[PDB]
Parts: C-alpha cells; structure tokens; sequence
C-alpha cells in the first residue's frame, strides 16, 4: 500500500499539473478565434497598424521576470495575432512609467506651445494614472490585468481561471 | 605590359570565382542550418570542411577537364550573344 | 576629381542597392507565405515587414560591430 | 631560425586539438576529479576512484573525438554510442549482459546530459511564448 | 553417443572471452553478407558500415589470436615471450584501428581495398 | 562608331556570364550527389554521377539555348 | 578424424586471414603517424605491377577458399545452437559449401 | 600569373582592390546567412538575447569557415 | 558620399540610371519568383487559369511587398 | 547622347542575358530529375523543357501586362 499510495499521490499531482497546462493550451483556441479577424488587407505604404502601448511594472521587491512571464505567455500572442504593433515601456525602479508618460504629454505640450493602453499590474496603473494627472494638470482605453508559500501552490493549481480572465480581458480589448 | 596584366587579372578572377564557389558550397553542405553550439568550429565541422574542399577541388578539376573534351566554351554555349 | 567622386558615390549606391535586394528576398522568404490565397498584403505580414527590416538593420549593425572588434574591416 | 619554432607551434596546436590532446586532457581531468571525489570515497580507494574516473573521461572523450572526426557531422547519435562504448569498455570485465546494461545506462545518461546542454542552442523559435 | 560441444578454444580463465567471441561471431555472420549483397547489385556501399564491419572483424580476429596464443604459448610454462606477444597483439590492434580510421576517411574503405585488390 | 567599346563590354559581360555559368554548373553537379562526406576522396559512383550531371547540364543548356533562340526570333 | 581436420583448417584460415587483414590495415596505420601517404590506388597499382598473373590467382584462390572456412565457423555456430550422424553431416555440408562458395567467390 | 617582375607591384594593388570587393560581397553574404539561420522570431522589433548569441556564433563560425577553406584551398592548389 | 554641390545633378542622373537598371532587375526577379512558385505543372505549353490567377497574386503581392520594404528601408536608413 | 544610347544598348542585352540565365536555372530546377541514371535527357524531359521555356515566356508576358496594369508608366 506504500508504493500504491505513493504513485497515487504522485499521479494526481502530475495529473493536476498536466490538466492546468492543457487548459492553458486550450485557451489558445480562443487565441485562434482572435486569429480569425487578423486576415484583413492592410494597405501598402500609408497604413501603420493600431499601436497598443503596454506599461510593465515588476511585482514589489522581486524581479521583473514574473511580470514579463505574465506579459509574454498570455498577452503577447493576443497582440501578435490581429497585427497590433505594440510597444513595451518597462521599469525596474519606481516612477519610470510615470515620468515616461508625463514627459510624452509634456513634450506634446511644449511642441504645441512652440508655435488602447494595457498596463499590467496595480503599481503600473497607479504610476500611469499619476503620470496622466501630472502631465495634464501640472507644470512644464484602459485594461488592467493583475499579476501576483503554500498559497503559491494554491495559485499554481488554480491557474486556469486566471489565464481565462487575462485572455478574456485582452480579447475584449482587441476585438473592441 | 597591360595585356599580360589583365590576362593575369582574368586568371585571378577565374581563381576567385572557383574559390567563392568552393566556399559557398562547403558552407551549405556541412555547416548545420539548425543551430550553432559554439564559435571556433568543432572537430566534425573541421573534418567535413577538409573533406568537402578536397572533393570539391577534385570535382572542379574533373569538370574543367571534361568540358574541354565536350567543347564547352562561350562560343559554343552562349548562342544569345551572337545577336549583338 | 569628378569621375573619382562619382565612382566613390556609385559604390555606396549599389552597395545600398544590393543590401536592399537581399533585404527584399529575405523578408519575403521569412513570413510572407508562398501559398498565395488572396491578392492582398495581409495585416500580419504588414507588421512582419516592419519588424523584419528593423531586425535586419540591427543584424547588419551587430555584424558590422563584430567585424570591427577583430583586426579587419 | 624560425621554421622549427613555427613548426613546433603548429605541432602543439595539432597535439592539443586533433584528438590525441582530446584523449589525454580529459583523462587527466577525470584523474584529478576522481582524486577529488576520493576524499568523499575514503570518508588505494582514492587511487582506484581516480583511475576509474580518468578511464571514464579518457575513453568518453576519445571515442567521441574519433566518432566526430568520422561521420562528418556534429549532431546527436554521437553520445549515445560514445557513452555506450565507454560503459562497455569499463564494465567489460564482468558479464556480457552487464556490459550491455552498463553501456545502455551510460548512453542514456550521456544522452540526458547532451539534451540538457544541447536544448538551449537548438533554434530560436518563431515565438517566445 | 554425445553431441558434446562446438570445438572449444583456449578461452582466458577469468575473462568472459568465450561469450564475447560468440557475440562477435554471431553478429559478424550476417554483416558480411551486406557488402556481398550490395556489391552484387551495384558498386554502392557506405562508410560507417565498412568501419563497423572492419572493427567487429578486428575484435573477432583479436579474440582468435588470443585463443591461439594461449593455446600454443602457455601461461604457466614459457611466460616471458607470452606477455610481450600479447602486447604486440594489442599494439597491432591499436595500429590497425588507426589504419581502419585512415582507410575510411583518407581512402574509400577496406571493402573497396579488397575489391581493388581482387580487380 | 561607338560600337567597338560596346563590343568590348559585350565581350567582358560574355566572359563574366560564362564564368558564372561554369560555376553554377559545378555547384549544381557537386551539390546534387556528393551528400556523404565520410571519405575524403570521390568514389566511383559519385564520379560517374558527376560526369553524368555535367553531360546532362551541357546538353540541357544547349537545348534551352536552341528553344530560347527560336522563341526570341518569333 | 574430421574434427581435427575442421579445427586445424579453422585455425590456419584464421591466422592467415589475420596476417592479411592486420598487414593491410597497419600499412595504412604507419602511413598516418608518418607522412607516407599510401592510398588504395597506389597500393593496388604496386600490387598489380610487381606481381604476375598466376601468383595473384593463387593468392586470390587461397583467400577465397579460406573465407568459406569461416562460413564453416557459421556452420559450427549452427551446431552450437543445440551425434555422429549430426557431426558427419555438418562436416560433409561444410566441405561441399566450402567448395561451392570458393567457386562462387572465384567467379567474382 | 607566372611571369612576375617590376610590373607586379600594380598587380598586387589590383589584387588588394579585388580582395576589398570580395570581402564586401562576403560580408553581405555573411549578413544574409546569419539572418536566414536563426533571426526567425518576429513578435518583437528588436534582437533578443538568443538572436544576439546566434549572430555572434554564426559570424565567428562563418569567419573560421572562410579562413579554413582559404588555407585548405591554398594547400590543395599547392599539391595538384 | 560628400562632394561638390554642382555635381549633385549628374549624381541624380546616375541615380536615375541605377534606379531603372534595378527596376529591370526587379522585373526579371519577379518573373523568376512566380515562375518558381506557381508553375509546377508541365503537361501543356500554355498556362492554366489557376496558375494564371496565381501569377496575378504573385505580381501584386511581391510588388506591394517591395514598395512596403522600400518605404521601411527609407524609414530605417533615415536614422542611421 | 552617347551615354544614353550605350545605356540602352547595354540594357537591351542585360535583359536578355538575365532572362537566359534565370531560364536555364529554373528549367533545370523544375524538370531535371536529380537522380542521375544517364547523361542524356529522356523523351519526357525533352518535351517538358520545351513546355518550361514556353511557360516561362508566358509568365514573362503576363507579368509585363500586370506591371503595366497597376504600375504607372514612368
């Protein structure tokens, strides 16, 4: 019974892992559902496609690679299909997203006085709305997916609802 | 002497075209198109490049001997140059 | 002289020209499909070409730096 | 005055590269690593462990460098025969079936090591997803 | 009245030389038909088969030479030349492995050498 | 009147195109049947294959030149 | 007796084919550590020039007859898979198979 | 070619000119080959780390291959 | 490169000559491309209408492709 | 002028030369079996080469009409 229950708990753990990764692969069917509006004629020289700026902030006190994982593996096929020429503004310190968008608005204001957006993370959306309120008021579409010790394993097993949430939000952003 | 100079020039061009053909063909044949494990090419690629340039230089000598037997030249092959 | 300057400019011109020819051929081979289904330039390929010319220019710059690391040109 | 010097430089490049060097450098490397592991083994024992690991390293790198000088290639199916003949030539002194099983186990181990070291330089894919 | 054995050779006592010699024989029997089959139809043969055939031939010949040298020059009696001739067998085996490797790459194979000597 | 330097550059272009044709012939006839590089010297089979390829490409080039001439004259 | 005959023939075929194989291999072995450069073409040319026809035919007949003795080694493997009527049958089949195989190898 | 004299000095300068042209052609073919092999990820618009290691390895392996074929072509034309 | 301001006009003339020569080269390369890509059948001496349409699709796709890559080339060489 | 007429006379042969070269290469790719068995072309190959050069000239005139169709005259 020892080896029996050993291989039993081993095969139910590996079965849960394979079921989660199989469901993550299954959401690529709805990625293919987003490949269906891709096949549209762009013009030769004039049309440069719709740019979706994406602001990247790391999770607090750990590295950027977790937010880059949730960026790449889930969001980047969706923006690579349907031909949306994105751009990535990532930070390692704090405030770089904010000063980037504020310097963009400030440069637009300085140039005019010379004569969608998907930010990942609660910190990135905080710094982005601070950069908006600094650029518009100060001197000279939004989509918020949320990246995240046995709680890590509980999140790692309850993963299909999370990738369903992220993929459904970003297909709502692309299709609409 | 200009005539001996560009005779040597077209002879060096005939050497250079053959050398570039050997280089491109032994590049294509056994340097792997998939991936490179390291710079400073390994033992197998060194041995294959040696055997490729040996086979290729002998084949160039054999074909350059054979097309003179079969009379291949610019006058016998390039028929389209006779219009001009 | 004028003829020397014209030939020195013409070398740059046809260098850029053969770079453009190899660029067109490679970025046609890369993701523009050979199975011609519809007579359009697709929305996927219109960004493929942007990223392909950008990556080819970064490739030419990187190899031009790696030649100049060693003692050559 | 310099002909013998440049010939000696070329000969030491050939002896360090073209498989005589491949055989003996990994042999003394396995000998030193077996002498290192003999500290844990004795905790004649260290000598036998150093002899065994020097044998393993020398015959593996020698059979690899002689298969790769053959066959004009640089791919897998190399290590699965190099480690196979290494396991055979090492556990040859006891049993034909034991030599076959030792060669098969060492071939699977060398194949796993080469699949770990090789599945990072394979090909940059069409998508980093 | 008996079906005794295949005629046994002077196998080394501690080593498993009989079983490995049997293995080399039984895998050398069908492998020699392959140059005979591929040479009857055309001139086609490929290396890494001539190399493996000559290497198995070398291992089998080394086993045959060790069996005849143990059969004829004893270990208990006259052992001074015996170790030297065993070392000359192993030196000949190593020089012949290098000859096989130089015959596969810089030349066209041992079976090609046999055919150019028969022609 | 200006046709002598014109025929000089026709002769130069002719020599360059002849060298390019010869190099493409050797490239195709090599690359088609030398696909095993274990040995360092050509077998009998690959040498007969290379001679067959060069003969076939020579008469193929003559045939294509003839049909190209008759469809350029029309 | 037949067993002494076949064992002696196996031994002499093994040792003579061993000298032939070892000599033809280490001829190319000693050319590689040195700078001799002996091809199959050079050795075949020297062997066809310095040797006459009848000595070449005797060498070829000897080698082709003794290779059938090692296919008799395959026959003694066939008895090794498992009586006087057995071993005399294997000896007669050995000498007949040896004769027809030596004829077939001389025709090549 | 065979006859060398005081006139070979300009011939070596013409050989240097042709070698510069051939190295430019070889560099263009090098860029084409290293782009064709493993610069095949077209999601982003800049060279990632794997493609940078690819381009370094392909460039150095191509230059080692070119100098190997050059010296072996010299050693094969010397024997004949 | 950088030369006299009066000689820019003859420079533009030889630019125009290079442009029309490269245009004829592009024409021949397009003919080679959709001869290669779309004409695999060799039973008749005339073109199938399916292979006709393809030579239509190749001509339009490669010419729009060449103009898009030429525009991105001017865009990328504007920086460097 | 002289450079104009020599450029036209150069282009009128450069076109036919590159067409011949691409014709030889593509018709050798499409028709000729890579497995060489004899140095002469078969009866199937000798007809498929004529169909190859005919289809090549048809592709040339169709591509010329299509580039005159949507491309401007300049």
């Amino acid at each position: 019974r020892n080896w029996m229950i050993f291989w039993s708990v081993l095969t139910v753990s590996i079965g849960g892992i394979a079921y989660d990764k199989y469901k993550q692969r299954q959401i690529l069917s709805h990625a293919t559902d987003l490949v269906k509006p891709l096949a549209e004629e762009s013009m030769e020289v004039d049309k440069v496609p719709r740019k979706i700026t994406v602001f990247i902030a790391p999770p607090p006190n750990d590295y950027l690679e977790s937010s880059l994982k949730v960026w790449r593996r889930y969001v980047k096929p969706v923006l690579y299909y349907a031909g949306l020429d994105y751009e990535l503004v990532q930070e390692d310190r704090q405030g770089i997203i904010r000063t980037n968008v504020a310097n963009r608005i400030r440069e637009l204001r300085k140039e005019i006085l010379a004569s969608g957006v998907i930010c990942l993370g609660r910190g990135a959306y905080k710094e982005y709305i601070a950069g908006i309120h600094e650029g518009l008021l100060g001197p000279i579409l939004l989509v918020i997916p949320i990246p995240n010790i046995p709680r890590r394993i509980h999140r790692f097993y309850q993963k299909r609802f999370y990738v369903e949430d992220v993929c459904s939000s970003v297909v709502n952003c692309v299709r609409q | 002497s200009q005539e001996k100079l560009d005779v040597a020039g077209v002879q060096f061009d005939a050497m250079c075209s053959t050398f570039n053909n050997i280089l491109s063909t032994c590049l294509e044949k056994c340097i792997p198109h998939e991936g490179f494990g390291e710079p400073d090419l390994t033992k197998g690629e060194q041995c294959c490049i040696d055997r490729c340039v040996a086979k290729m230089h002998y084949s160039n000598r054999l074909i350059g001997g054979f097309v003179q037997t079969r009379g291949f030249g610019p006058e016998n092959q390039l028929r389209h140059y006779s219009r001009f | 002289s004028s003829q020397q300057k014209i030939q020195a400019a013409e070398a740059e011109l046809d260098l850029v020209t053969d770079m453009f020819n190899k660029l067109v051929n490679n970025c046609y081979k890369k993701c523009i499909n050979t199975s011609y289904s519809e007579g359009e330039l697709n929305k996927n390929e219109s960004s493929c070409l942007d990223r392909c010319v950008a990556k080819y220019f970064e490739t030419n710059v990187q190899v031009g730096e790696n030649m100049q690391k060693m003692g050559q040109s | 005055p310099e002909e013998q010097g440049e010939r000696g430089a070329e000969m030491i490049m050939n002896f360090m590269t073209s498989c005589p060097g491949k055989s003996v450098v990994s042999g003394v490397t396995g000998f030193a690593l077996g002498g290192v592991l003999g500290l844990f083994m004795a905790s004649k024992k260290s000598y036998s462990s150093a002899k065994n690991f020097g044998y393993i390293g020398m015959i593996y790198a020698g059979v690899e460098c002689v298969i790769e000088s053959l066959r004009a290639k640089n791919d897998i199916y190399n290590g699965v025969t190099a480690g196979f003949f290494t396991g055979a030539g090492l556990a040859y002194k006891a049993g034909p079936q034991a030599a076959l099983m030792g060669g098969a186990g060492f071939a699977a181990f060398s194949a796993a090591i080469d699949l770990y070291m090789k599945s990072e330089d394979g090909r940059p894919p069409q998508n980093d997803f | 009245v008996q079906m005794f054995k295949p005629p046994e050779f002077s196998q080394f006592k501690d080593s498993y030389q009989k079983d490995y010699e049997r293995i080399a024989k039984y895998t050398l029997i069908p492998l020699t038909m392959v140059p005979f089959y591929a040479s009857f139809t055309g001139g086609v043969i490929n290396p890494l088969l001539d190399a493996s055939l000559s290497s198995i031939f070398l291992i089998y010949l080394q086993y045959g030479f060790t069996s005849c040298i143990i059969d004829y020059i004893p270990k208990e009696k006259y052992p001074r030349w015996h170790k030297l001739a065993l070392y000359c067998l192993y030196g000949g085996s190593m020089l012949s492995l290098y000859g096989i490797y130089e015959l596969e790459t810089k030349n066209n194979g041992f079976v090609d050498l046999v055919k150019k000597l028969w022609n | 009147k200006e046709q002598q330097e014109f025929q000089k550059v026709v002769e130069q272009k002719q020599m360059k195109d002849f060298m390019r044709l010869y190099s493409n012939l050797v490239e195709r006839c090599f690359t088609d049947c030398v696909n095993d590089f274990t040995t360092s010297k050509l077998t009998n089979k690959e040498q007969t294959c290379i001679m067959k390829c060069s003969e076939k490409f020579l008469k193929h080039s003559e045939r294509v030149g003839q049909r190209f001439q008759e469809q350029n004259a029309a | 007796q037949l067993t002494w005959y076949l064992s002696s023939l196996h031994r002499i075929s093994l040792v003579l084919m061993g000298l032939g194989f070892y000599l033809f291999t280490i001829l190319f072995g000693v050319s590689g550590l040195l700078g001799l450069g002996l091809t199959t073409e050079k050795v075949s040319n020297w062997y066809h020039q310095k040797f006459s026809k009848i000595t070449e035919w005797s060498i070829k007949g000897s080698f082709a007859y003794l290779f059938a003795i090692h296919y008799g080694g395959a026959i003694r493997h066939l008895i090794w898979d498992t009586t006087l009527k057995g071993v005399y049958r294997t000896g007669y089949a050995l000498i007949g198979f040896t004769a027809v195989l030596g004829t077939y190898l001389l025709t090549l």
